């Protein structure tokens, strides 16, 4: 069932920097619309980051220019976030979908980042 | 694809990379106009451009 393992959630003290990282069970080691979608508290899915696999080209959302990086690798066939600087708003539940050609949305468990001061 | 050999080029903007438009917005299903070069001074013998 398209399995993509997840890993890196975890606290982080207000503008930190984790490690997140995102690996497909093949997909047919191939995908075009790979990215990163969140579903904050009190609030709905939107668009963060995209990043493709037939390329080096990155796509990220207005809230996460330059100080959020995404790379794709085509040998371990897994996806490595890493950011910087975080807000207090951006707690939410990531997930990191796999688009195949011509097929529907592909999805995982995601992981739950929490960004506070406690 | 392997168009006109004699001819010019200026396009710009994601040629359709997802199923949405990029409906003049990048981001989702948008690529930027032309990916970086920029080999170092010292990047393999035969590789340079």
């Amino acid at each position: 069932e398209v399995q993509l393992v997840e890993s890196g959630g975890g606290l982080v003290q207000p503008g930190g920097s984790l490690r997140l990282s995102c690996a497909a069970s093949g997909g047919t080691f191939s995908s075009i619309g790979m990215g990163w979608f969140r579903q904050a508290p009190g609030k709905e899915r939107e668009f963060v980051a995209a990043i493709s696999w037939d390329g080096g080209a990155t796509a990220y959302a207005d809230s996460v220019k330059g100080r959020f990086t995404i790379s794709a690798d085509n040998s371990k066939n897994t996806a490595y976030l890493q950011m910087n600087s975080l807000k207090p708003e951006d707690t939410a539940v990531y997930y990191c979908a796999k688009e195949d050609v011509g097929k529907p949305f592909d999805w995982g468990q995601g992981t739950l980042v929490t960004v506070s001061s406690g | 694809s392997n168009l006109k050999p004699f001819e010019r080029d200026i396009s710009t903007e994601i040629y359709q990379a997802g199923s949405t438009p990029c409906n003049g917005v990048e981001g989702f299903n948008c690529y930027f106009p032309l990916q970086s070069y920029g080999f170092q001074p010292t990047n393999g013998v035969g590789y340079q451009p």
